[PDB]
């Protein structure tokens, strides 16, 4: 909810994170394979936000 | 904890043949092979808080008996779970096995 003000663009060359950001996962828990997801989502040429 | 002022409902005289010191049965020095007490095994929920000192390390284990007989006659009930939990460590162990080979007697 605090991060829904993002700039909903379509493509990027690299994502940027604040060092140890405060409002990350609002509910506490463990993000399985988080680092793998971050490495994959580093670059995207087309990012179409759909809904299944 | 203390050895005898924190587990009053769990016998801690853990004996084992493979861990002998000078021909007498024993167990580890940094751990404790709890085996119930008075023919039962109360559900323990012991905790600890590292607010004091620094980044401490915690060690523990789970014992897998080689048959259902040891489970039934030692912990007095089968399907026993172990669930350690912390801020970033919340995985569960459900040791229930009925056979093994023989290693180190
Ligand atoms: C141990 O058993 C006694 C009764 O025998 C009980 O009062 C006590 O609460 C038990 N220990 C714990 C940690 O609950």
């Amino acid at each position: 909810p605090e991060c829904e003000l993002l700039i909903s663009r379509e493509s990027w060359s690299y994502i940027v994170e604040k060092p140890n950001p405060e409002n990350g996962t609002c509910y506490p828990g463990h993000f399985a394979d988080y680092e793998e997801l971050r490495e994959q989502l580093s670059s995207v040429s087309s990012f179409e936000r759909f809904e299944i | 904890f203390p050895k005898e002022s924190s587990w009053p409902n769990h016998t801690t005289t853990g004996v084992s043949a493979s861990c002998s010191h000078n021909g007498e049965s024993s167990f580890y020095k940094n751990l404790l092979w709890l085996t119930g007490k008075n023919g039962l095994y109360p559900n323990l929920s012991k905790s600890y808080a590292n607010n004091k000192e620094k980044e401490v390390l915690v060690l523990w284990g789970v014992h897998h008996p080689p048959n259902i007989g040891d489970q039934r006659a030692l912990y007095h009930k089968e399907n026993a779970y172990v669930s350690v939990v912390s801020s970033h460590y919340s995985r569960k162990f459900t040791p229930e096995i009925a056979k093994r080979p023989k290693v180190r007697d």
